[PDB]
């Protein structure tokens, strides 16, 4: 029994790493290089990563740039709107951690302090490449996930 | 039958799949008048009249196997030129517009 | 390359086939190896039902020649 | 000097009115956009294959930060502070005192990468190579707290990249 | 032409050492393309070129199936390249480190680690500075 | 018997429908200078597998409808309607032979707006009821055309039931005297499904729910293709060899569902307004002018089909 | 009236499909750049400007660097100007294919913009080969630039703009004839010369309606002075000519690159005075004088003579400048950004009238807006 949950977990851990559909919030500059991951060199869409999906059918939220405190609220509703299973990505110093703006008066220190982060991507702003290299590491934590094993043993 | 079994499973396979759709194990644990402009309202009727003037229109490739070739293509003809000119009403009108 | 999208291309046509190669000899399978009989009018209709009774089965995809004469 | 980009006036003879009016009609400018998007179908595409392929990058690319040491293994950094005063991020944190055998050298080399702007002041700023950009870019984490750097974390980048860190030197400080 | 393309499509079978190691390559890498091996490093990773692909595509790594004990045959990392072959891979030099192998130093690695975020080996971070101020400590003896 | 022959046209087309959503992000991805899919399986193979499965065990997250039969009903109408345009089509032969297939694909395809527009009141918001009239507003506006460039069209081949559009077309296709009637149908045909640039829908703008809606859109699509390719690209039909014809008629169809694709890929969206014009100022005085030209045209000719 | 509601929130006022009122609220993106810039030195303070319109990343820089360099009465060198302009042409490039290209995928062409964006990843090597980082290079500063170009360099941007006008002649293909693209773009958002001057618009949101006009050429910096190039001038005022004036300044940029390639001079990169511009590393680390001012350049920062300049160039994205004040010490006292699209998003309520809810989306891009630069 417990070897069709592991193979169950393996078929939907499969299909959820392997159809990620994100929602950027281009907030600023790191919204160019997720624009580049888009592009031909980098082709997003080839590990299947829609280019760009509605908030409705998508599945991570990528933070690219800095939130400001008006702006806060907003990212936040956005992320409780989201269906689930949802992960959100930290991308650039600005969002991690609030980066180069980190003592203003108006900027929030990093979007973990509004909703909850799966990946931190260093950078200002990090490459497409070091971005893609934070999306295929959001895969291997999808792929580590045991939804079912953990369920049939409650 | 045929058609009725060909329909029956065609909706029948659409219900089952919509249930199934929204039902799945989550693991889990714990009347007035819309702001819209007459405009839109006046695409519908115009649609609507246009649709039925279609309605006399389709019984032409059998009515073209008439005898009476001669009345059948003049009232053909008077059909459509009719429906060209509600067609020219509405725009000479500014019925066609969205400004 | 391009021609990497063939292999797609190749399933959904496949696809797209089988509803047409499945329907042709099922007709086939049920009527005796020929084309299903087309009845939209009356005369055709009747013709197709008097097949049935001189088929002696009950089939009207059952042709009888003269050998019956 | 200028020039107009949309200054001409239509010809109006007969022959040019047609060539617009069948233009209008048969959408021949419509077809000729579809001839571009056709002729990009059978090009090679610019993708590549990552990770098993990378972008080019040069020995000046600014990635993740490393504390070197000279050949000996002496560190190198004497705790001048350049790196923390220069800092237009305030990203790094600094505290020293005289070593057991009275060297000069930290206690605290911290960098918070969540605050850093990656712009290498730092290593420019520094008299003995010591605070480097080094090229790893895939250090991307699971939780914030494994970006704040310290001193243990950035000497054992040091040694973990220093190989290709000293060739990139090695490329680019005779522009420097 | 058509017939001298299908041939280059079977020159990869062989090229990859038949059918097996052919479907290997194409399920591990999606890609099926047969280069020069440049080299190979300790942990099994192997590198090569094909100077004839477009800037970008013309060097490429075919990752170990196991290093420092993990099992790489699906997961595969870009940080499980060692430096050495880093700068070389990602074009800041022409040479690979079997051409002009990297100066040695005692401190340096022996053991290339890739990223260890999410795992027991993960960096925690902590003050490196020891106690500052000293408290008193009152007499063990009794006496008020 | 009869029931086999249901499941193998239902089934294959829910299959090809799932591979389209593969074919269209690689074509378009090479269009871009990219390659989409290829890593899901070899060549993207089994990305349309990891999609369905991922939708269908995503949280589905409804904010409160206004009707929840409402909501139920539109994506079981949407998809019912969609596989009912299929049983009449001669693939040569059809699943149910219509004296009148013509009329009830017709008939059929003028119910589809009923899912747009009961969605929109279940949706529960004022704002999406707006979209949902704005998308009924342009489809029924196109059905206008589309009915009466049929009707021109049937002009010459004489009767209402598809398989005699392979009879008219035995000796030459009836794109050749018809191709400014193709033309506007084609066009027509991609306003009717809110393809680019007539997705205004997207541009103006969940789990299984949102899934199947889409595989109804998406198999209207092949299916408007196909009767595109049987109204203008008559396949020659060979009683002894069915599947010749099968085969020629498939690759016309995958050609023209392509064609979708490559437009989507070249042009920008039309203004609402816009694609209003198009139809009422542009292609319906035409249609009618072309509708009166197809009445004249036999009769003058002495070219009346027969009736039978 | 039905009233709907980087990132903006448009609040907007519709009768029917007509745009009554436009009321853009900003500052979502308001990370009191300015104010933080009091706090830093001269040098510390240069990175911020890359992240402003952060699509045109040294344009920004030079705007700064020039600044500064007004104030400390110093001028760069020969090179280094000529540098300054190739990659400020360059940068032209990357700005007016993120503005066209996008403004195309807008509105439903998706496709130019993969193309045009495989050409800007060749344009960040260019700027990760000079700097080491593909967009905030922080590469032009007062005095110069940072470091002189890497050999072999200038060979590959000739063969990049050798082939760069065809991939121009390819996105025209797609757009500049195509009636679909004509549609949403001809006589949409018509401004007439007067109120573009009087609403204060620059660059490209003048020259469309036939103000003739540019910094480069009124009032040139660096080597401008020395390139030839001609400026494009529209005729309607509308989204569709200020689209062919940008397409045709790309065309112009790339002549102006050529001309830099061949006229770039030998010599030094940043000004030889070591008060203000570092020393060479080997310097430091040999010449007593050398490391003293190495040491005080990295900590105090040089100090700028008390004054106040506004300075402006010819940005991508129209006139960027800053009001510069200094009050003697080794930190600036107030620096205020002029960023174009700050008055252009003004404009956005005066260029909507008349005109439906689609052509918003055109008209905010036409006037090409990052609200790095707005919200500062
Ligand atoms: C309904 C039935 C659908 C079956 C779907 C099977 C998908 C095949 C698959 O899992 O890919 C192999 C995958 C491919 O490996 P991968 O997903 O880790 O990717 C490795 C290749 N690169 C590096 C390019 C990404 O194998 C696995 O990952 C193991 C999980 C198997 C899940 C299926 C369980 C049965
Ligand atoms: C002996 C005498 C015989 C008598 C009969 C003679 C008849 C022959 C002469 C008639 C020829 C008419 C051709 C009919 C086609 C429709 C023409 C048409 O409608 O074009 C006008 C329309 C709008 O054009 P526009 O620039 O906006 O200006 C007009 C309004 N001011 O333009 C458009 O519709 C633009 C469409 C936009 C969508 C573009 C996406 C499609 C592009 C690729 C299409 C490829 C064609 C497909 C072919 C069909 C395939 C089956
Ligand atoms: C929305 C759900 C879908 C609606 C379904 C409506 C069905 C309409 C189909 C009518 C099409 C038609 O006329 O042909 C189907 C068949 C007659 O076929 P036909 O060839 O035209 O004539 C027989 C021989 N000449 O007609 C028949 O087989 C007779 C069927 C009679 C029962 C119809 C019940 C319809 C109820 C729908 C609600
Ligand atoms: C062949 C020789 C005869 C040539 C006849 C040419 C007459 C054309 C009339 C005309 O020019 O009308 C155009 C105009 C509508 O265009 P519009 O752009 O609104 O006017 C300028 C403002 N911009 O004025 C209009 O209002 C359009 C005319 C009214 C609409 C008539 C539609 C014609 C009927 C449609 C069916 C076609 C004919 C029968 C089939
Ligand atoms: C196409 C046929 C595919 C057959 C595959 C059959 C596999 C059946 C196992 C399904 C496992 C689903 O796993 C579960 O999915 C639901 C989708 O909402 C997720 O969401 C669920 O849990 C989260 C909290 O964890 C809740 O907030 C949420 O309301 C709930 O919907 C779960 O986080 C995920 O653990
Ligand atoms: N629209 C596309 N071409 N794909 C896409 N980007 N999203 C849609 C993907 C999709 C939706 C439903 C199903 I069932 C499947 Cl299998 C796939
Ligand atoms: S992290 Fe850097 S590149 Fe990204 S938004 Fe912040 S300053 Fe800009
Ligand atoms: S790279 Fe720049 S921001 Fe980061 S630590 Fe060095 S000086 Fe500070
Ligand atoms: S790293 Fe260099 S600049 Fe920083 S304190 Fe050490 S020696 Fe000084």
């Amino acid at each position: 029994g417990e070897y069709v949950v592991a193979k169950l977990d393996d078929l939907i851990n499969w299909a959820r790493r392997s159809s990620l559909w994100p929602m950027t919030f281009g907030l600023a500059c790191c919204a160019v290089e997720m624009m580049h991951m888009a592009a031909p060199r980098y082709d997003m869409d080839r590990f299947g990563v829609v280019f760009r999906a509605s908030p409705r059918q998508s599945d991570v939220m990528i933070v690219a740039g800095t939130l400001t405190n008006k702006m806060a609220p907003a990212l936040r509703k956005v992320y409780d709107q989201m269906p689930e299973p949802r992960y959100v990505v930290s991308m650039g110093s600005c969002a991690n951690g609030g980066g180069y703006y980190h003592y203003s008066y108006s900027v929030v220190r990093g979007c973990d302090r509004i909703v909850p982060v799966d990946i931190y991507v260093p950078g200002c702003p990090p490459t497409a490449e070091a971005l893609l290299y934070g999306i295929l590491q959001l895969q291997k934590k999808i792929k580590r996930e045991k939804r079912l094993r953990i369920w049939y043993r409650r | 039958m045929n058609l009725m079994l060909a329909l029956l499973t065609n909706f029948t396979l659409a219900t089952l799949l919509v249930i199934i759709a929204f039902w799945l194990p989550q693991l889990n644990v714990y009347s007035a008048r819309l702001p819209f402009s007459m405009k839109f309202f006046l695409v519908a009727i115009t649609f609507l009249l246009f649709d039925l003037e279609i309605a006399l229109l389709l019984p032409l490739p059998w009515a073209s196997q008439t005898a009476n070739l001669n009345t059948m293509l003049t009232m053909a003809l008077f059909l459509i030129i009719l429906l060209a000119v509600s067609l020219a009403y509405e725009w000479t009108q500014k019925g066609l517009e969205w400004t | 390359m391009w021609f990497e999208v063939l292999p797609g291309i190749a399933v959904m046509g496949v696809c797209l086939f089988i509803p047409g190669m499945a329907t042709a000899r099922i007709h086939r399978f049920s009527n005796g190896g020929k084309e299903k009989r087309v009845a939209h009018y009356p005369y055709q209709w009747y013709l197709m039902e008097r097949d049935r009774r001189v088929s002696g089965v009950n089939r009207s995809y059952v042709s009888k020649g003269l050998e019956n004469i | 000097t200028y020039k107009y980009v949309n200054l001409r006036e239509p010809s109006m003879d007969m022959k040019s009115v047609t060539d617009r009016a069948a233009q209008t009609l048969l959408w021949t400018e419509l077809i000729r956009g579809l001839g571009m998007t056709l002729s990009y179908l059978f090009r090679e595409p610019a993708t590549i294959n990552y990770p098993f392929e990378k972008g080019p990058l040069s020995p000046r690319f600014r990635g993740e930060h490393a504390l070197r040491r000279y050949p000996s293994g002496e560190e190198r950094c004497i705790a001048c502070k350049l790196c923390e005063a220069v800092c237009p991020a305030q990203a790094i944190t600094i505290e020293a005192e005289p070593r057991a055998d009275g060297s000069r050298r930290t206690t605290r080399y911290d960098i918070d990468m969540t605050k850093c702007i990656y712009c290498g002041f730092c290593q420019e700023a520094c008299p003995v190579d010591a605070i480097v950009e080094g090229p790893n870019f895939e250090f991307s984490t699971e939780t914030h707290e494994e970006l704040l750097y310290n001193k243990e974390k950035l000497l054992n980048n040091g040694d973990k990249w220093e190989a290709e860190i000293a060739a990139n030197i090695q490329a680019d400080y005779l522009y420097r | 032409e058509l017939l001298q393309v299908l041939k280059r499509g079977l020159q990869q079978v062989s090229g990859h050492g038949g059918l097996r190691g052919y479907l290997r390559v194409l399920f591990r890498a999606n890609d099926v393309r047969v280069g020069t091996l440049v080299g190979e490093d300790k942990y099994g990773n192997k590198y090569y070129e094909d100077n004839k692909q477009f800037f970008g595509r013309h060097r490429w790594v075919i990752y170990t199936t196991e290093m420092n004990g993990k099992n790489t045959f699906w997961d595969v990392d870009g940080s499980m390249v060692p430096p050495e072959w880093h700068r070389w891979l990602h074009c800041m030099t022409d040479d690979p480190p079997t051409v002009k192998p990297p100066t040695a130093r005692k401190f340096i690695w022996t053991n290339h680690k890739f990223n260890l975020s999410g795992t027991p080996q993960q960096y925690v971070p902590y003050s490196t500075t020891r106690k500052k101020i000293q408290e008193w400590v009152p007499p063990s003896t009794p006496y008020k | 018997m009869f029931m086999i022959n249901i499941l193998m046209l239902i089934i294959p087309i829910l299959l090809a429908v799932a591979f389209l959503t593969l074919v269209e992000r690689k074509v378009l991805g090479y269009m871009q200078l990219r390659k989409g899919p290829n890593v899901v399986g070899p060549y993207g193979l089994l990305q349309p597998i990891a999609d369905a499965i991922k939708l269908f065990i995503k949280e589905p997250l409804r904010p409160a409808t206004s009707s929840a039969s409402m909501f139920i009903l539109a994506p079981i109408m949407a998809l019912g309607l969609a596989l009912t345009m299929w049983i009449p089509l001669p693939m040569p032969y059809p699943l149910i032979n219509m004296n009148l297939g013509v009329l009830f694909m017709l008939a059929m395809s003028s119910l589809a707006v009923y899912s747009i527009l009961w969605s929109g009141w279940a949706s529960n918001s004022k704002y999406a009821l707006i979209g949902a009239l704005r998308a009924v507003a342009q489809t029924i506006s196109y059905e206008v055309t589309l009915a009466i460039i049929l009707l021109s069209v049937l002009l010459m081949s004489g009767s209402f039931t598809l398989s005699t559009l392979i009879t008219t077309q035995e000796q030459m296709w009836l794109i050749l005297p018809a191709w400014p009637l193709a033309m506007m149908w084609f066009i027509s045909t991609l306003a009717e499904t809110n393809r680019a640039p007539f997705d205004l829908t997207e541009g103006e703008s969940a789990a299984g729910p949102f899934a199947l809606f889409f595989m109804a859109e998406y198999a209207n699509i092949i299916m408007m293709n196909i009767f595109t390719a049987i109204l203008f690209l008559g396949t020659s039909h060979n009683p002894h060899m069915p599947e010749l014809y099968t085969i020629n008629f498939t690759i016309k169809s995958l050609l023209l569902t392509m064609s979708f694709l490559w437009i989507r890929a070249s042009y920008p969206r039309f203004r609402y307004d816009q694609l209003m014009h198009l139809l009422w100022k542009n292609f319906l005085p035409l249609t009618l002018a072309l509708c009166m030209w197809h009445v004249s045209l036999p009769i003058l000719t002495s070219g009346i089909p027969p009736q039978t | 009236n039905l009233t709907l509601n980087g990132v903006l929130r448009l609040v907007m006022e519709l009768s029917g499909e007509m745009v009554r009122k436009c009321d853009p609220h900003i500052g979502l993106l308001h990370r009191g750049t300015e104010k933080l810039i009091e706090y830093k030195t001269y040098l510390q303070a240069l990175p911020y400007f890359d992240r402003l319109d952060y699509v045109s990343m040294m344009c920004n820089e030079q705007a700064y660097s020039l600044a500064v360099e007004k104030l400390l009465n110093i001028r760069p060198p020969p090179r280094a100007q000529w540098i300054r302009v190739l990659f400020g042409e360059i940068t032209r490039l990357l700005n007016h294919i993120m503005a066209v290209t996008t403004h195309a995928l807008d509105i439903g062409a998706m496709t130019p913009f993969f193309w045009m964006f495989e050409e800007r990843e060749k344009m960040f090597e260019f700027y990760e080969r000079v700097s080491g980082a593909r967009m905030h290079a922080a590469y032009v500063r007062p005095g110069g630039v940072h470091q002189d170009l890497p050999l072999g360099l200038m060979d590959d941007i000739y063969e990049f703009s050798k082939n760069f006008s065809l991939r121009i002649d390819e996105l025209e293909e797609m757009l500049t004839n195509n009636r679909i693209w004509r549609n949403r773009t001809v006589d949409i958002g018509i401004v007439t010369a007067e109120d573009a001057l009087n609403y204060g618009f620059s660059g490209v949101m003048l020259r469309g309606s036939g103000i003739q006009w540019d910094l480069r050429k009124t009032q040139p910096y660096d080597v401008y002075d020395q390139v030839e190039f001609d400026v494009p001038i529209g005729s309607r005022g509308d989204c569709y000519d200020r689209y062919l004036c940008r397409v045709e300044e790309m065309r112009q940029s790339i002549r102006i690159i050529s001309q830099c390639l061949n006229k770039m001079p030998p010599g030094e990169i940043k000004v030889d005075d070591a008060k203000v511009s570092p020393p060479k590393r080997a310097e430091m680390k040999t010449s007593m004088e050398s490391l003293i001012h190495h040491f005080k350049l990295y900590t105090e920062g040089y100090q700028v003579p008390p004054g106040a300049t506004y300075t402006a160039i010819e940005a991508p994205k129209g006139e960027f400048g800053v009001y510069l004040v200094s009050d003697g010490s080794s930190r600036p006292y107030r620096c205020k950004i002029k960023a174009p699209g700050f008055a252009h998003l003004a404009g956005l309520d005066k260029m909507s009238k008349g005109h439906m809810l689609a052509d918003v989306v055109a008209i905010i891009g036409t006037q090409d807006i990052v609200f790095g630069e707005v919200d500062r």
